């Protein structure tokens, strides 16, 4: 709840060496948090710990290009 | 193993002679290309 | 870094190189030792007029030459897989940095906080300042907090390479599509300086890694003067 | 169902596949298919090498099992012993 | 003259028409891939059937016109084709291997889920089940056909190996239409590719077995078998199970579990 | 398993014919009724350029570089989408 | 038949030893040749 | 005449020369470009250009050593003349497929020439790993050609396994079993099984690199979810058994020389050697990812791989210590083959032993990728498959030309070669553990020493590859024919004299059953 | 159809010192000369082809 955010944790769902998959679900539930949101009315702000997570751990490009992506309707996940 | 002697003995100097040629087959060409080395760079 | 006519590796600057040059002096005594008697036997059985031609019975020798085998190879993994697993445990580091190959450099995204990112390039040997190292130097170094546990994410935005780090005993493929994570802890400050370790076209020799550690109170101001 | 029209090898095999069937009918092996089975291999009751020249290749596996093979040229006259177990040998060209 | 049972073969110049239609066929297809032209491709192709035509021919002057075909030669034969049939199914091995790879792990660029998204697979119910059918089902004509052989009967013989040889080429047909009506292509990202060349080159030894099998056929016409010397058959028999077996492990590995 | 079938006694051309005529083509010809009988076409989906599909690294070596070897108009869309 | 013996089971004469040497000479050194002339080749191309 | 006898074969004998031949001329190659290698690194800066003239120079040099010097020459080369022979059969299974497997090897050759030819080469390591090999970053025909080189030799080899594994079961006399066969017999039946499973899966991962190259697959290429990192996998499924292959049939003829030369009728633990070699073929398939400890895999995969592989010391140690026990009690003769032979044991020890300390995956961290690799390898490759080919030629020379080498000649041969591979190869051992990576053209200063010693030492090997050719010369041009050679009694390949006649064993051997 | 295998082996057997790839009479060698005129027009235009990809063209 309260901050004091150095960098991601260890995630015991992503232990090994390839942590592709811990940038991806984080960005994922990012967006799902945060079309969550900004429906039903409320605050993107309790979407915060995915989003510095995956702000952390993804690739600047990978971001970069899942959002154009997500803006383009071409984005392959589901959120 | 046993063996007759030569049928057409190669001297020593028929040997040193086979021997340059056949270090110069090597050394030759291969120096040629590397001597003109720049040449090749350059151009 | 490397010097001039250096014989082992380079002096251990993480808790893990150290415990690997134990575990290599280790490995190379072992190594010293069978060579050597292997080299030693080979001249007995050739230095003495003395025969023995008709047919050897093999059974009994073959147990000796596989059990002490056996346990040479236990001798050598059991220490060879702590250090694994050692390297491998869980350590909440207090840093994330990421480093993306490219043909021909490396470039850095420190993003925990704020978008902070650069390209960092081989210094031309003509344009080296006095002093400085033929192909190692780079015009940008990976300012990182000494005597702190960093996470390190490598991947590439083009062919494979490879991030690597001697001192540090660190290596981490560079590969598109996948982002490798390892950590990093140097016990001093310094520079520690590392090359592209997978081929990777035209200037594969040519996009070195710097790593300058710093405390921590001079990497944060670093960091902000560099976003 | 059923019917015929297939030959069979006895009708229409040939060469020397044929050979080896006519011959295998009489039991003969001029074709060196079979292992020959030993003699006691004494002076008195050699072991008998067929050969169609002056003098064939014997193997001597001497004791069962070896795995050495003791390679030797037999050649037509008196019996020749194994060079390493002494078991006899005797040429009989056709 | 010799008094082995094995066979010296005549100096035959097929091995080298055989080794330079491979050169012509490679460059051929680098041609035709960098160089926009399908020449030396098409000259490969043509010296590649024109070898295997007179070399095999030659394999049928030599055993059933001259008798070389002892026991001990047909014997090294049924090893030659077992060791042959095994480095095709390693061959294949390397495909599903890649199909496993991706498909367990699917990466974030297809959605982060196997089938991608995107794909629209086909139904293994419709199509897929049927050409499974098929190749069983000529897997008990081809069994048929061994036995009449073996039994002596030339008629019951030549109607299980047709239609065996028809029921291949119905697969092959069925195949092929199911290609040209696929909505995915072999571009489309990995499940495309695996599919296509898994199943291409599966495809590829249905029309090379089949081939096989209709050689067997014309020469059972002409008399070639006996009822117990036909390892032309028992090889074309080999070789049609290990595609009819290729095919069970695509048929559950990539339309079924991997739709 | 023994499947649910029975024979032998001697396994022959007589029973690999009857298994022939008898379980494997009736299955071929149930099979040809199950498919040919759920042909029909399906609507194609909406087209979408997902950047994983419809991929192009380098034109393909016949017609205009940019259609697959056994192209469907219907039902392949190209990397701009359906054709025509 | 074919010939059989020393110096004719190969698919070059050893009758001469100088006309051997030449041929051993284009031979090996062609081999060893090679290398130097494609790089030199790809050096002249850019 | 001619062509139909060289070009048109059916005859095991000739058939080998041909792959003799072809190896020779391959091995001059192979050595062009390991001295092109070396002059680049023999002082520090730029010599030829920058990484891709370079690498291309490296990776041909390692196509040309192993697929057309070492697997041509001990396979094709003394496999053809030697198994027939010494099991007493009258030729090949399949002779006139044996032909083809020959002649597909000028065209595989040809397409690696064309491939360095066209373009700017393929400049990707032997390995070819994507994307680096894939059609942007290597874009045009090299790669492509590459691959189509090695779907040749593939094929060719593919066949020559089904031929050697054929003759080696069917075509024995029938009394021998599979356990009186000689142990190169063995060693070549056991590379042929290797052969068989691994190339093929060589070639579908090559055929999907084609595909991803030019029909728009993505295998490999994680924009369509594919991965470079399965690529490895299929490459090393194959790779690691390939260098088993490279070494199994030089086992097999390091046995028959330090029997040979031992003047022993047998080598000691015949049973326990053949053990050994099938330990190996059988362990060689299930280590293979310790040519990817620091691509990012699980660490209990790692820990799996460190084991399995190091376990294969276990076999490898039963036949060094093995051939030791055959020199044990010998009549030693100093022949220049067995000197090949003796430095064989020791030179192959060191390399082996190395290869353990990398086995270590925590210990590759630092090791991958850097020149103690290239130490290990060189020390099994060069000093070991190398020295095994040296050693059999010497010593069968006689029996496949009817001549005598000069042995002086050949001994002041291998005396150089000793000196030069082991100045060129050792330092090298220094350069890796100080972190000099493989594949670079140029190296920080303080790495001159070791890199400028290294050449030198090429320079060596060199003067002794020349001085090979002349002694070969010497031979064909004295004509020193062979009378008598000892122990033919256990050496079965002898005893038709030399050269043996076109056919033989016509008459097969007589040997009974007992 | 008849059996006509017998007359084949007598022609393949004919005591006339051709190898097995002609022995089947004059058909036999055009399709070798076809084969192998293919095969080695068709190598020396593959090296052709070489030397013009060798070379860099605008
Ligand atoms: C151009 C190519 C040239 C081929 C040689 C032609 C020589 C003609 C000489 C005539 C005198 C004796 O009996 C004989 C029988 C010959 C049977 C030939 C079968 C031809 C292939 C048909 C394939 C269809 C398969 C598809 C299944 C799916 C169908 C989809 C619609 C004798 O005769 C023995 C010769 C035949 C033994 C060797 C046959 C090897 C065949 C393979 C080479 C060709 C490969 C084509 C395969 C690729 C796919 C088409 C006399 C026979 C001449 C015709 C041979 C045609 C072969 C093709
Ligand atoms: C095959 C030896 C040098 C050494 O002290 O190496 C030390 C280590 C690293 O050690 C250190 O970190 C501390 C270094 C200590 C510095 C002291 C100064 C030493 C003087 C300089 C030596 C000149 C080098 C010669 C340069 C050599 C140029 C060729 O390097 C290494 O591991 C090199 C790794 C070699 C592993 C292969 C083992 C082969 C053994 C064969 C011998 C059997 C019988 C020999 C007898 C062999 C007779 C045949
Ligand atoms: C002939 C070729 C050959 C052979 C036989 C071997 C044999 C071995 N190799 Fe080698 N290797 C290569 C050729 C070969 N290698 C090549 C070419 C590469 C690089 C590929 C590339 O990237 O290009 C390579 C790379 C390579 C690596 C990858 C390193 C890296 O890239 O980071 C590893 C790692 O485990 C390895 C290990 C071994 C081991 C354990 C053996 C073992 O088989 C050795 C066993 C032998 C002994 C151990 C010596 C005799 C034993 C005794 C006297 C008994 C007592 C010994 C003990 C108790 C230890 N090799
Ligand atoms: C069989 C394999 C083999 C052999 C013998 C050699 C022999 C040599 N190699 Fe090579 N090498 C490799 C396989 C081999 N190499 C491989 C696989 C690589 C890795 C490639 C990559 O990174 O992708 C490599 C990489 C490699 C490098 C590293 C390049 C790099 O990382 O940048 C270097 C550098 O010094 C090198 C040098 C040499 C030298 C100086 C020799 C010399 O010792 C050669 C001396 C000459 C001989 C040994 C003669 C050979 C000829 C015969 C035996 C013919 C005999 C004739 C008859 C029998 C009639 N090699
Ligand atoms: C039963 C019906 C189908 C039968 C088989 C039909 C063709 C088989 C041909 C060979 C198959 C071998 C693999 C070739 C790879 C791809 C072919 C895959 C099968 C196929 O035909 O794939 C087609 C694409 O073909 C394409 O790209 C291009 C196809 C042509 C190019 C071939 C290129 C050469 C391949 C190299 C072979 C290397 C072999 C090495 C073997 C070494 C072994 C030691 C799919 O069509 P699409 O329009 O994409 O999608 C359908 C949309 N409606
Ligand atoms: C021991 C062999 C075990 C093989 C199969 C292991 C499958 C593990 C996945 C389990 C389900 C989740 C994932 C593994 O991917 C993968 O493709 C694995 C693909 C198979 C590689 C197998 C290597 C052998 C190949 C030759 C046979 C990461
Ligand atoms: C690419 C284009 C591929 C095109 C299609 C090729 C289709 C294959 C046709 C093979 C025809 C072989 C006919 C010769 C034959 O079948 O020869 C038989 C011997 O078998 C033998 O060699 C068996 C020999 C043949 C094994 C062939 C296996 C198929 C190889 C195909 C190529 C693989 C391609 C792989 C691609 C990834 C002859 O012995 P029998 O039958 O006992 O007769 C003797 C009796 O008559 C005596 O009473
Ligand atoms: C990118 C494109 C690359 C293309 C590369 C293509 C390269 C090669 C061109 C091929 C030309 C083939 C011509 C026909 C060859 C037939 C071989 C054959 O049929 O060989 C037989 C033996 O192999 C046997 O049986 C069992 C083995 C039969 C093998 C048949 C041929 C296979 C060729 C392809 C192999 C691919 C392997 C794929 C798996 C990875 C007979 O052996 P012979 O010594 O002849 O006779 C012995 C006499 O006693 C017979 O009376
Ligand atoms: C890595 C393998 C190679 C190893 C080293 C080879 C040792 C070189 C042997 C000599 O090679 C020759 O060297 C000459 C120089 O000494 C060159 O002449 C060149 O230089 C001469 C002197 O300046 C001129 O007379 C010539 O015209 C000019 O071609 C000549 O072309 C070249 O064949
Ligand atoms: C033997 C190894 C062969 C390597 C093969 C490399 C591929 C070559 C095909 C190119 O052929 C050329 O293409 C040109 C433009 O289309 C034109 C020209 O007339 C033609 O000849
Ligand atoms: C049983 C078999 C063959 C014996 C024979 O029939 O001659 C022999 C040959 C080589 C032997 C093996 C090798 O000598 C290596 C190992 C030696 C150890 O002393 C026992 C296990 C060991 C693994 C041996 C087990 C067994 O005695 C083997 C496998
Ligand atoms: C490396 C290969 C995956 C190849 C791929 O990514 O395509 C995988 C597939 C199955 C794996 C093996 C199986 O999971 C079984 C074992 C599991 C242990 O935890 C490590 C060793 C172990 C023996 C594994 C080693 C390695 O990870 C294997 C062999
Ligand atoms: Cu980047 Cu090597
Ligand atoms: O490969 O060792
Ligand atoms: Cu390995
Ligand atoms: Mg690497
Ligand atoms: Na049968
Ligand atoms: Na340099
Ligand atoms: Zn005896």
């Amino acid at each position: 709840k309260i901050k004091n955010y150095q960098t991601a944790p260890f995630d015991s769902r992503f232990p090994n060496q390839n942590q592709t998959r811990n940038c991806w679900q984080n960005y994922l539930d990012f967006h799902r948090c945060e079309k969550a949101m900004t429906a039903k009315g409320g605050d993107v702000s309790v979407c915060e710990w995915y989003r510095r997570v995956y702000k952390s751990l993804c690739p600047i490009s990978w971001v970069s290009t899942w959002d154009d992506r997500r803006a383009e309707g071409t984005f392959p996940g589901k959120i | 193993i046993t063996a007759k002697p030569a049928k057409t003995p190669t001297s020593p100097k028929e040997q040193a002679i086979g021997l340059s040629v056949t270090f110069l087959s090597f050394l030759l060409p291969a120096g040629w290309v590397l001597y003109h080395l720049d040449n090749y760079k350059k151009s | 870094m490397a010097y001039p006519m250096q014989l082992g590796f380079q002096d251990a600057t993480s808790p893990i190189m150290e415990e690997l040059l134990h575990f290599h002096d280790h490995t190379l005594m072992i190594v010293f030792l069978i060579s050597s008697l292997v080299l030693y036997i080979i001249s007995l059985m050739l230095t003495t007029k003395l025969t023995h031609t008709s047919t050897m019975d093999a059974q009994e020798v073959e147990t000796i030459w596989t059990i002490l085998p056996a346990i040479i190879l236990i001798l050598i993994a059991l220490p060879s897989l702590r250090i694994l697993y050692m390297m491998d445990e869980i350590n909440n580091p207090s840093l994330t940095v990421k480093t993306m190959g490219h043909q021909w450099y490396w470039s850095y995204e420190y993003t925990d906080y704020e978008d902070l990112s650069f390209d960092s390039y081989m210094i031309p040997t003509s344009e080296l300042k006095p002093g400085e190292l033929r192909l190692l130097e780079v015009d940008n170094r990976v300012v990182l907090p000494m005597e702190m546990t960093i996470r390190m994410l490598v991947s590439s935005e083009d062919v494979l390479h490879s991030w690597a780090v001697p001192s540090l005993g660190l290596k981490t493929d560079a590969i598109p599509g996948r982002l490798n994570q390892t950590t990093l802890m140097s016990s001093r400050p310094g520079l520690y300086y590392g090359q592209c370790s997978e081929i990777c076209g035209s200037n594969h020799s040519f996009m070195p890694i710097v790593l300058e550690l710093v405390p921590l109170k001079y990497f944060e101001k670093w960091s902000a003067s560099m976003l | 169902a059923s019917g015929g029209g297939v030959p069979t090898d006895e009708e229409q095999a040939t060469g020397l596949e044929r050979e080896v069937m006519l011959a295998a009918r009489k039991g003969q092996d001029p074709y060196n298919i079979l292992a020959p089975k030993a003699t006691s291999g004494t002076k008195e009751d050699p072991n008998l090498v067929p050969s169609i020249t002056n003098k064939r290749i014997v193997g001597c596996i001497c004791e069962e099992d070896n795995s050495t093979v003791i390679w030797f040229w037999l050649h037509k006259g008196e019996a020749q012993r194994c060079p390493s177990c002494g078991t006899h040998y005797k040429l009989v060209p056709h | 003259h010799q008094t082995h049972a094995y066979h010296m073969v005549n100096p035959s110049p097929w091995p080298l028409t055989g080794a330079l239609s491979a050169l012509l066929m490679t460059s051929g297809l680098t041609m035709w891939f960098h160089f926009n032209s399908m020449t030396l491709l098409m000259i490969g192709l043509t010296t590649n059937m024109l070898t295997m035509y007179q070399w095999w021919r030659d394999v049928i002057r030599e055993s059933t016109f001259q008798g070389h075909h002892t026991p001990a030669v047909q014997k090294g034969l049924r090893y030659g084709m077992i060791l042959f049939i095994i480095s095709e199914v390693l061959f294949f091995t390397g495909f599903f291997w890649a199909f496993y790879h991706s498909s367990l792990a699917p990466t974030p660029e297809l959605g982060g889920c196997w089938p991608p998204t995107g794909i629209h697979p086909l139904n293994p119910l419709e199509v897929p089940l049927l050409n499974t059918s098929v190749l069983l089902a000529s897997g008990v004509s081809i069994t048929w056909a061994h036995h009449s052989l073996m039994e002596g009967d030339r008629k019951h013989m030549l109607q299980a190996l047709f239609i065996t040889i028809t029921l291949g080429v119905y697969f092959t047909l069925l195949q092929a239409s199911e290609y040209y009506e696929a909505p995915f292509t072999i571009s489309d990202g990995v499940y495309g590719s695996t599919f296509f060349v898994a199943t291409g080159f599966h495809g590829l030894h249905v029309i090379i077995g089949s081939t096989f099998l209709i050689v067997c056929f014309f020469r059972q016409l002409k008399f070639h078998f006996t009822s117990n010397h036909h390892f032309g058959f028992e090889a074309a028999a080999w070789y049609w199970h290990f595609v009819d077996v290729v095919w069970l492990f695509l048929y559950v590995s990539i339309y079924w579990w991997g739709s | 398993a023994s499947a649910a079938k029975g024979d032998h006694g001697g396994t022959g051309a007589r029973t690999w014919r009857f298994l022939t005529f008898g379980l494997a083509l009736p299955s071929v010809a149930l099979c040809t009724l199950n498919s040919w009988l759920h042909s029909g076409h399906r609507e194609r989906p909406a087209f979408i350029p997902y950047h994983h599909l419809r991929i192009r690294t380098k034109p393909f070596s016949w017609g205009d570089g940019n259609h697959t070897f056994f192209h469907n108009p219907r039902v392949n869309p190209l990397p701009t989408g359906y054709e025509k | 038949h074919y010939e059989e013996g020393p110096g004719k089971n190969i698919p070059f004469s050893v009758e001469n030893k100088w006309r051997l040497l030449a041929m051993m000479t284009l031979f090996f050194g062609s081999g060893f040749a090679a290398p130097f002339f494609i790089v030199r080749h790809q050096l002249l191309k850019k | 005449m001619f062509i139909n006898r060289w070009l048109f074969s059916t005859n095991h004998k000739d058939i080998g020369t041909l792959y003799l031949l072809f190896g020779a001329w391959a091995g001059m190659v192979g050595t062009a470009l390991s001295l092109l290698i070396r002059a680049e690194l023999g002082q520090p800066g730029t010599l030829l250009g920058d990484d891709q003239i370079y690498n291309v120079v490296v990776t041909a040099h390692a196509f040309v050593m192993i697929f057309f010097m070492v697997m041509p020459i001990m396979i094709g080369g003394f496999g053809n003349w030697l198994v027939p022979l010494m099991i007493g059969a009258p030729d090949m299974a399949f002779p006139r497929m044996n032909n083809m497997s020959f002649w597909l090897l000028p065209p595989s050759f040809l397409l690696l020439l064309a491939s360095s030819m066209v373009e700017a080469g393929a400049g990707t390591g032997w390995t070819v790993y994507p994307p680096l090999a894939g059609n942007l970053a290597h874009a045009g025909a090299s790669v492509d050609l590459t691959i189509f080189s090695l779907h040749l030799a593939g094929v060719s080899s593919i066949l020559g396994a089904i031929n050697f594994i054929t003759t080696i079961i069917n075509m024995k006399p029938p009394a021998m079993s599979q356990y009186q066969t000689p142990l190169f017999v063995w060693s070549v039946m056991i590379t042929a099984v290797l052969l068989l499973l691994s190339l093929p899966v060589l070639a579908a991962g090559i055929t999907m690199l084609l595909t991803d190259r030019n029909l728009n697959t993505t295998f490999f290429d994680p924009a369509g979810g594919g991965d470079p990192i399965l690529y490895q996998h299929l490459f090393w499924f194959f790779g690691h058994p390939e260098v088993y292959i490279l070494i199994l049939p030089g086992f097999g003829m390091i046995s028959h020389i330090v029997t040979y030369y031992s003047g022993k009728k047998e080598p000691f633990g015949y049973m326990g050697m053949v053990w050994a070699m099938m330990s190996i073929g059988f362990l060689g398939f299930i280590v293979w990812a310790h040519h990817m400890f620091t691509v990012g895999m699980d660490v209990d995969t790692r820990a799996y791989f460190t084991s399995a592989t190091m376990i294969i010391a276990i076999p490898t140690g039963v036949k060094v210590f093995s051939w030791l026990a055959t020199l044990h009690g010998g009549n030693i003769k100093w022949s220049p083959a067995m000197m090949w032979a003796l430095g064989f044991i020791f030179l192959f020890t060191v390399g082996g032993l190395t290869g353990i300390v990398l086995a270590n995956s925590s210990l590759d961290i630092v090791l991958h990728d850097t020149y103690y690799v290239v130490a290990h390898f060189h020390y099994v490759l060069s000093m070991g498959a190398v020295f095994a080919i040296m050693g059999g030629f010497v010593h069968w020379f006689p029996l496949f030309s009817g001549y005598t080498l000069n042995d002086t000649w050949a001994k002041i041969h291998f005396a150089i070669m000793f000196v030069g591979v082991n100045m060129t190869f050792f330092p090298q051992h220094f350069l890796g553990l100080s972190g000099m990576p493989r594949r670079y053209s140029d190296y920080p200063d303080a790495y001159t020493m070791w890199n400028t010693i290294s050449s030198m030492g090429s320079f060596i090997s060199l003067t002794a590859v020349m001085l090979m050719v002349f002694i070969i010369w010497e031979a064909f041009a004295s004509k020193r024919e062979v009378l008598t050679v000892d122990l033919t009694t256990t050496n079965l390949e002898w005893l038709n004299g030399c050269p043996p006649p076109y056919h033989t064993f016509e008459e097969p051997t007589y040997v009974n059953l007992k | 159809f008849e059996n006509r295998v017998a007359e084949k082996q007598k022609l393949f057997q004919e005591d006339n010192g051709l190898p097995v790839h002609l022995k089947g009479g004059a058909t036999d060698n055009i399709l070798y000369r076809v084969t192998m005129t293919l095969c080695l027009g068709g190598t020396l235009y593959s090296l052709y082809c070489l030397g013009w990809a060798s070379f860099p063209h605008k």
